[PDB]
RNA sequence: AGGCUAAAUACCGGCACGAGACCGAUAGUCAACAAGUACCGUAAGGGAAAGUUGAAAAGAACUUUGAAGAGAGAGUUCAA
RNA sequence: CGGCUACCCACCCGACCCGUCUUGAAACACGGACCAAGGAGUCUAACACGUGCGCGAGUCGGGGGCUCGCACGAAAGCCGCCGUGGCGCAAUGAAGGUGAAGGCCGGCGCGCUCGCCGGCCGAGGUGGGAUCCCGAGGCCUCUCCAGUCCGCCGAGGGGCACCACCGGCCCGUCUCGCCCGCCGCGCCGGGGAGGUGGAGCACGAGCGCACGUGUUAGGACCCGAAAGAUGGUGAACUAUG
RNA sequence: UAUAGGGGCGAAAGACUAAUCGAACCAUCUAGUAGCUGGUUCCCUCCGAAGUUUCCCUCAGGAUAGCUGGCGCUCUCGCCC
RNA sequence: GUAAGAAGCCCGGCUCGCUGGCGUGGAGCCGGGGUGGAAUGCGAGUGCCUAGUGGGCCACUUUUGGUAAGCAGAACUGGC
């Protein structure tokens, strides 16, 4: 869209949008990020706090493979199953409770969050935060490790 | 050369990038040379179905991945001698050998 | 060759002991019962040393 | 192949139909049915030009 | 290689432009920096407000509406 | 010369709105007509919401537009939405409420009606409610729109609280001088 | 610590080949034409300019000045 | 007869030659003899923000496969038991790891700076806050009764967005403390109460496309150096055998 | 006929080496580099500056504030205070 | 520089692990009551993005170095 492009409409002025005195030449600063000690700190800092230095332990061949740990939350806990399911066994049916298995849906920890209604379940998972575990107990289901 | 608060760039173009771009332009003829190829292959073999030898049964290996599934490259000698027929008669009726796998 | 099997485990009813027992603590104490299995095994040659 | 607004579309796997902005859109007919004109101010015409 | 080194000359006019307002001081101001033995009385202070505040003020409220 | 006030009147305000759509174009010509033909504040927030662009119109959430509704006093008031409605995937139970919005999305219009509402739009909602009676505004939350975390005076120096751009957050990338105590200053 | 082997893959040289929101003779390859030609330098090497009559040569017979170039009449054709 | 005109001429007054560096240009500052054609902020990647569109806690087929070999077809269309994957939905720690619900009422343990139990509601509260609702009273041709109907309302109610503050919750550390758990009783876990660091939560707003602006890397607005490296060609002038 | 470029040769002038020598010529890397000169092409409307703070082997330059413009947004008006 | 009122007054009560002769002090919270509180003028608040700029000079008055300057260097306001 050239037609819509600044430079078309900015023909006839002498400067072309960068000044007479500044005069925009090659490379007035530097290139890139050019004295990030020595004469652009005030940007660096106050703009990039951090940027320089070592922090932590060097851990050399990471994989992002075996830290694989997705989260799910008790908000979400239902949805993974249809919600015919927990119609139907919330419509007073017996004691028992369906199982909502979050491996298949590929989640592997289940934290806690609020507004777990009331209605009993069973949740197999790899790992469990307490919350969690507490908000399932607290309504009545269990907590089901597998492996 | 930086501004306000914007993000630190570090691209990879100081190397004269210019001179070896490889560009997908024949991408469609590509896929025409690829779907001829594999008319030809049908239309070459006999009654023999295409992706003819046939695959087993694997999981994948990370504990990421291991809840899947996936089609493996073949049937592990073990299994094959459980199976009662011989190697590389396995090979001709169409039955994938693949001998570095273990059960 | 995929057909990844998908299975139920329809319905139960919900028993005790398990919702007595399966707390998060199981894991922790697993966990920490892994991370010092050898350094109680080397307190055991200790004290059988010590004699 | 592209459905009713009431089912889905067969062949066409997750495709609905577009929603639809206006119901109905006779714009005449709106401002001339009489549940606006019992709420409309009056029509003020006078012109009031300059005085010199 | 000599040039002028300092001067404030054009700078008030240059502060007036957008005007030099004051720093608009808002309700209920910032209550950081504040003494942190009386922080401390005064966070269980609240809490217990909101606790134990239910009943006596709401006997005080229908005994003020009885006399008015 | 007449003024040495400086010139500064021309408000930047946004007159014709600057979608090309030719709905909200009709919707436009529809809402200026009662806005100046029915002397209710009503119809001039709705017509400078519709002008208003695709950002400040933020999306409705169903959770927060019942939680706006069961406040005392607003059952039978129909909720009007300018914006979209996305359903929300939060809360169980919905009741039977009446809501005015453009573009409701397809979950959100499918348990809208399974809870059995009425959903409508402004044309059928100045078919029934020319000065809006008994109708609840409702707005989106504009703040929470993830850009609005990026701006403070500074991303560090009197503690900011506002997230410094950076690719991939992890180790190594902006953490070590000036973020903590032992690596020169903090902040 | 000995060896072989198709496929999928890269290809601005070559051999033909088909297309183009590309340039239209100061552009596009330097080269639309006797172009790596004329030419410069001892040599390594450097390196151009130069498209268009008319539908058809029908290219002006013949006369008449001038030593001829050149001209005035005449003629060709829709146009000299 | 009327006529502006890029025709020409007369006269009065104003009237220094343009471009740029510059505090300062008519300058005794530089470039320009005249004319025609060419001649300079492009393109890609990446990021940020504003804008328009679609879908929406999702979104995206950009890589493949599927359709008969048909100009436009290097198009377009479809896949969904191709969502593998990207970005987001959850942050925080150097890491081992850990990972966001409270409010209201009834009761108990000494209701003791303290924990437990039972019921219900469900993202707390304060001050502003567009809008909405209610409404004293007010006004419409004889005197009674009438209904929509009409409009202003003192005042009052619930209160969007957002702003300001307090309270709450998660993670890292620090301080002070006691209790519980038992695939096994231990230099083992879990917990409490405060003050702090965090790019947090406190009912989610992104993703894809396109356009605009700005910045960066690229020959990057166009032309410009003295240099350096690689590999070759020259003693026909000259230098000395 | 011999000696070839950081090499040759020089009764020594840093002279000569194909009209070039205090480092020859030709091609390529190469559109090398430049905080430094020069230019930077259509109209109209609206708004409209700065030559200042701090830091930099910075003092002909940049980052930072300040000044400017654009994009809006949230409220206020119209009907004795 | 500050103040020239509803974010303010006045009354009544609750909570506190802070303070402590004292139901004392101080804060917070709740409910209630009465806006007419110098003059003058005006619409204000707020967020993002970012160009150019980072070589100045003169004038009144006050001023530093110098004999002095159309010199060098400052302050307040205006101009170029
Ligand atoms: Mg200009
Ligand atoms: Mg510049
Ligand atoms: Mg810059
Ligand atoms: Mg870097
Ligand atoms: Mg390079
Ligand atoms: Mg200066
Ligand atoms: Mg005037
Ligand atoms: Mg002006
Ligand atoms: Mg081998
Ligand atoms: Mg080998
Ligand atoms: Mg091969
Ligand atoms: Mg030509
Ligand atoms: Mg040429
Ligand atoms: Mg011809
Ligand atoms: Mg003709
Ligand atoms: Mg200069
Ligand atoms: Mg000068
Ligand atoms: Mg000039
Ligand atoms: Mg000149
Ligand atoms: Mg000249
Ligand atoms: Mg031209
Ligand atoms: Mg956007
Ligand atoms: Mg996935
Ligand atoms: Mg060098
Ligand atoms: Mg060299
Ligand atoms: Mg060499
Ligand atoms: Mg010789
Ligand atoms: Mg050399
Ligand atoms: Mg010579
Ligand atoms: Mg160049
Ligand atoms: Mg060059
Ligand atoms: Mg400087
Ligand atoms: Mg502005
Ligand atoms: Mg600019
Ligand atoms: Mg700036
Ligand atoms: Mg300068
Ligand atoms: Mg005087
Ligand atoms: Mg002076
Ligand atoms: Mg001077």
């Amino acid at each position: 869209p050239s037609r819509l492009r600044k430079t078309r409409k900015l023909r006839g002025h002498v400067s072309h949008g960068h000044g007479r005195i500044g005069k925009h030449r090659k490379h007035p600063g530097g290139r890139g990020n050019a004295g990030g000690l020595h004469h652009h700190r005030i940007n660096f800092d106050k703009y990039h706090p951090g940027y320089f230095g070592k922090v932590g332990m060097k851990h050399y061949h990471l994989k992002r493979n075996q830290s694989f740990c997705p989260t799910v939350n008790l908000d979400k806990l239902w949805t993974l199953v249809s919600e015919q399911t927990r119609v139907n066994a919330a419509k007073n049916k017996t004691g028992a409770a369906p199982i909502i298995d979050v491996v298949r849906s590929g989640y592997y920890k289940v934290l806690g969050k609020g507004k777990l209604p009331k209605q009993p379940v069973i949740v197999k998972a790899k790992f469990f935060s307490r919350r969690a575990e507490e908000k399932i107990k607290s309504v009545g289901g269990a907590c089901v490790l597998v492996a | 050369a930086p501004s306000r608060n914007g993000m630190v760039l570090k691209p990879h173009f100081h190397k004269d990038w210019q001179r070896r771009v490889a560009t997908w332009f024949n991408q469609p003829a590509r896929k025409i040379r690829r779907r001829k190829a594999r008319q030809a292959k049908a239309r070459r073999i006999a009654p023999r179905p295409a992706s003819g030898p046939i695959r087993p049964i694997v999981r994948c290996p990370t504990v990421r991945y291991h809840t899947k599934v996936r089609a493996g490259r073949g049937f592990s000698l073990e299994e094959l001698r459980v199976a009662g027929i011989h190697k590389k008669v396995a090979r001709t009726i169409g039955i994938s050998v693949d001998p570095r796998r273990r059960n | 060759p995929v057909r990844n099997v998908y299975k139920k485990e329809k319905a139960r009813v919900i028993t005790e002991e398990e919702k007595n027992f399966k707390a998060f603590a199981s894991l922790r104490m697993a966990r920490a019962n892994a991370r010092l299995f050898g350094i109680r095994a080397k307190r055991a040659k200790e004290a059988a040393e010590q004699d | 192949l592209y459905g009713t607004w009431r089912k889905a579309a067969s062949l066409k796997s997750n495709y609905n139909l577009p929603m639809h902005k206006m119901i109905n859109t006779d714009l005449s007919r709106i401002l001339k049915s009489p549940e606006i004109q019992r709420a409309l101010r009056a029509p003020r015409k006078k012109i009031h030009r300059r005085v010199l | 290689a000599k040039s002028k080194n300092h001067t404030t000359h054009n700078q008030s006019r240059k502060w007036h432009r957008n005007g030099i307002k004051k720093p608009r001081s808002q309700r209920y101001e910032s209550l950081k920096g504040v003494d942190p033995k009386f922080l401390r009385n005064m966070r269980f202070a609240k809490k217990h407000n909101k606790k134990g505040l239910k009943k006596m003020q709401a006997n005080n409220a229908k005994a003020m509406s009885a006399r008015a | 010369g007449v003024d040495i006030r400086h010139n500064k009147d021309r408000k930047v305000r946004r007159k014709e709105p600057k979608s090309q759509d030719i709905y909200l174009r009709l919707l436009v010509k529809l809402y200026r007509f009662l806005a100046r033909r029915t002397n209710s504040t009503f119809n001039q927030v709705v017509l400078k919401r519709l002008f208003m662009s695709r950002t400040n119109r933020p999306p409705l959430s169903l959770s927060r537009m019942i939680r706006k509704m069961k406040l005392p006093g607003r059952e039978n008031k129909t909720a009007v939405v300018v914006g979209t409605i996305t359903d929300d995937v939060r809360v169980q139970e919905v009741p039977k409420l009446k809501v005015c919005a453009l573009r409701v999305t397809s979950r959100a219009r499918s348990r809208i009606l399974r809870a059995g509402g009425k959903i409508l739009t402004f044309d059928q909602l100045a078919l029934d409610s020319p000065k809006g009676c008994g109708t609840v505004l409702l707005s989106g939350p504009r703040k929470g729109r993830e850009v609005y975390r990026h701006f403070g005076k500074a991303p560090g120096t009197p503690h900011s609280h506002t997230k410094p751009y950076v690719r991939s957050k992890g180790r190594k990338f902006e953490r070590a001088r000036g973020r903590r105590a032992s690596r020169g200053y903090k902040n």
